[PDB]
Formats: structure tokens, sequence, C-alpha cells
């Protein structure tokens, strides 16, 4: 699902 | 017609934010492939020139294509305050890979403008 940063 | 000097990587240092910096990343699962899926209107990376739609080439002057998904943020992660990310529109890419010149930080250390933050 993304890769939140 | 006339074509400018297509050959600028935007080095973005991004802030340290609320816990991060403000954007989805997203990576193909194998190394060569890592770009923005998506930024967040209210995070630091936007006003640092991250678009959402930026292929992330080199983390503070290095390169980290070769790396895995997760390596690839946590160099991101890896830094406290402020952090370097060097990206290019990957439409650009296409032209830039052509020139292969030392744009890496050559190029983009041109001369130097004291007075706006």
């Amino acid at each position: 699902q993304d890769t939140r940063l | 017609g006339i074509d400018p000097f297509t050959m600028l990587p935007r080095l973005c240092c991004l802030e340290k934010g609320p816990n991060g910096y403000g954007f989805h990343l997203h990576g193909e699962k194998g190394k060569l492939g890592q770009y923005i899926r998506l930024v967040e209107p209210g995070s630091p990376a936007e006003k640092a020139g991250l678009l959402a739609g930026d292929r992330l080439v080199e983390v503070n002057g290095e390169n980290v294509e070769k790396e895995t998904h997760q390596q690839v943020v946590s160099r991101i992660r890896a830094a406290l305050n402020a952090v370097r990310l060097l990206v290019v529109d990957p439409e650009t890419d296409e032209q830039l890979q052509k020139l292969g010149v030392q744009v890496r930080e050559e190029l983009l250390r041109a001369q130097e403008a004291p007075g706006q933050a």
C-alpha cells in the first residue's frame, strides 16, 4: 500500500 | 525548436516535519525503480520541490538505486533533521541519461546565491 515517509 | 539545458536533477532538502517528510514512495520489487507515488500537501517535501511523479536517484549525494525498497526508504529515515533528496522527472531522466555528465553535484553546485533561504 505504498510506503509513507 | 530550441530545447534548453535539460540536465538539472533537483536536490530537495527535506525537513523532518511531524513524524517524517510527508510523501508516499512506491517502488518496484527489484532494485532500481523508486518513484514518488503521492505527496502530502502539508509536507516539507512538496515545498522542497518534490513532486508526486519523480524518481529518487541519490540520497545526500550517494546513489540509492541499487539498494532495496526498504533500504531506500531507510536512507531518508536515517536523517535526523535534514536530508538531501536528489530527484528527477522520469520523463526528463530519459533525456538526462543520454547526456550522462557529472550533473550529480558538479553541475548542481553552480554559482552561489546569498540572500534568500
